[PDB]
């Protein structure tokens, strides 16, 4: 309600105890902003690990999708937020979630150069050669954006499935 | 390409 807006702002701004106060006061954990983001997307995006943990404990849908099909795991993988990617995967995140352009968390971590994140996604069963709407794999995105070290990690996981 | 993405901001959007 009124509380949904306040919850989105607190999640986004990293006010962890204000998040705890609004949740106990009945705020909708799955409130969505104008672009479809829940408080869990905004906390994951902005690297607020404590708030991620609080929202997951208070019932947040770990696989909520925004207006272009991003999950919280997409945004944490793109921003390189390792501990958030781990907690999301331990609490039921879909490691292979594709947005509306067929982009996965592995595609985003490969492009934006997050090698530790790429390894953690593979560990948790990321499809190493997921193709987007342009036929591109995470390997092609790592090559295209000059992250050859991530390309090597991905070509070794593909040879050994 | 964008240096960052975010909610509502698709990965493939021109530059
Ligand atoms: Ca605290
Ligand atoms: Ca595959
Ligand atoms: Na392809
Ligand atoms: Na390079």
């Amino acid at each position: 309600s009124d509380l949904g807006k306040k919850l989105l702002e607190a999640a986004r701004a990293g006010q962890d105890d204000e998040v705890r106060i609004l949740m106990a006061n009945g705020a909708d954990v799955n409130a969505k902003d104008e672009y479809g983001a829940t408080p869990l997307h905004l906390a994951a995006w902005t690297g607020h690990l404590e708030i991620v943990e609080v929202l997951l404990k208070t019932g947040a849908d770990v696989n909520a999708v925004d207006s272009v099909g991003y999950t919280p795991l997409h945004l944490a993988a793109a921003e390189g937020h390792l501990e958030i990617v781990e907690v999301l995967l331990k609490t039921g995140a879909d490691v292979n979630a594709q947005d509306a352009q067929g982009i996965t968390p592995l595609h985003l971590a490969a492009w934006y150069g997050h090698l530790e994140i790429v390894e953690v996604l593979l560990k948790h069963g990321a499809d190493v050669n997921a193709q987007d709407k342009f036929g591109k794999t995470p390997f092609d995105l790592a090559i295209d954006n000059g992250n050859e070290d991530i390309a090597e990690v991905l070509q070794k996981a593909a040879k050994l499935n | 390409k964008s240096i960052r993405i975010g909610p509502g901001q698709a990965f493939y959007a021109x530059p």
